[PDB]
DNA sequence: AGTTCTCACGCAAT
DNA sequence: GGATTGCGTGAGAACTG
């Protein structure tokens, strides 16, 4: 009976995950999972720890990309889904790649190994191949341009990016 | 009929996609529990089912958006250096005060207008692009303190927007 | 006819 | 009537035309 106890858990996970109702479970278990893993994170976006001794979502419509540096995303615009054809849970943990054009993954790989602390490239500029949803061409040239950070097996590269169409 | 239709995929085929499932929640669940601090300081083996029992705990700790105001903000804030600014249709007078308009108080953008942490210089790229939905320009504001150029652009089948009095521009400043 | 998947109870391992 | 991670396949949704 245990291998059922689960269940129990997850659908508290996921009714205690921050999306509408409408459709909060359609959600997979590893989506929750994936889902869990990419908002605790998101509260030590900046600083749940302590040992060193509203409505202000017009800037998102009037336009934030996340990435990590182990090839995924951290966070995904909360108006991402309307400028591209798809939902920010489906890709909001999965690996970049997954949209990226083919010959184009090499580009974003490069961004971080031979770039990385304010200084040259600290904010880069550059387009690539991004995916499309379909009323579309498949792909879409952004411009993404990123202010590197150390986002917090000591802490590594981020990547604070806000990308635009062409 | 088993031959390849059930041994190199029905089996290994499968094996293939169906071995990662338990290999990825495992991960997440390895990589899950590592987040919660109230379960790796466990006697060598953080029991991989309490590493979900209690990370409800935090799940239940800690309806829009995952996030928040603050952490967009501070998000865009650290992503372009992104301030928010309201002003009016002509007035010139600013509605809203950005928290990250750290490019500076409340003095200068209380009272004075936008017009007024510009450069003069501004004369007609201010005003040709005040009342295309949405504008793109970048302007020339000042708070040495002379050559900060802020590239600014603001503005389903949905007709208004129920919301406050907005009829004016609301648009981003970024290092450009 | 079609398909990939998610989700289900069942099995030999500790 | 007793419990741990983990390995199969199939009942069936759900994206496949």
């Amino acid at each position: 009976r245990h291998r059922d106890r689960l269940n129990t858990e997850l659908d508290r996970l996921a009714s205690l995950l921050p999306f509408p109702q409408d459709v909060i479970n359609k959600l997979d278990k590893l989506s929750v999972l994936r889902l869990s893993v990419s908002y605790l994170r998101a509260k030590s976006f900046f600083d749940v720890a302590l040992k060193s001794t509203q409505e202000g979502e017009f800037l998102l419509q009037a336009l934030v990309l996340v990435v990590t540096a182990d090839a995924l995303v951290f966070y995904a615009s909360s108006t991402i889904q309307d400028y591209l054809g798809f939902q920010q849970s489906d890709v909001i943990h999965q690996s970049v790649y997954e949209l990226i054009h083919t010959e184009d993954r090499a580009e974003f790989q490069r961004q971080l190994h031979w770039a990385l602390d304010q200084l040259p490239p600290e904010n880069a500029s550059f387009m690539e191949r991004c995916f499309r949803c379909d009323n579309s061409s498949g792909f879409l040239a952004m411009n993404f341009q990123g202010r590197l950070k150390y986002l917090h097996l000591p802490p590594q590269l981020a990547l604070f990016a806000i990308a635009t169409p062409l | 009929q088993s031959s390849a239709d059930k041994e190199r995929l029905a089996r290994e085929n499968h094996s293939e996609i169906e071995r990662r499932r338990r290999n990825k929640m495992t991960a997440y669940i390895t990589e899950l529990s590592d987040m919660v601090p109230t379960c790796s300081a466990l006697a060598r083996k953080p029991d991989k089912l309490t590493i979900l029992r209690m990370a409800v705990s935090h799940m239940k700790s800690l309806k829009p958006s995952f996030l928040t105001d603050q952490e967009l903000k501070h998000l865009i804030l650290e992503a372009a250096d992104g301030f928010l600014f309201i002003v009016s249709c002509e007035t010139g007078r600013v509605v809203y005060v950005s928290d990250s308009v750290t490019p500076q108080p409340q003095s200068e953008w209380f009272g004075s207008t936008l017009y007024d942490q510009v450069h003069p210089d501004d004369v007609d790229k201010l005003r040709e692009q005040l009342s295309g939905s949405r504008r793109s320009f970048i302007c020339r504001m000042r708070c040495e303190p002379h050559f900060v150029v802020v590239h600014c652009t603001g503005y389903d089948d949905d007709p208004e927007a129920g919301q406050g009095s907005k009829f004016c521009l609301v648009a981003i400043g970024r290092l450009q």
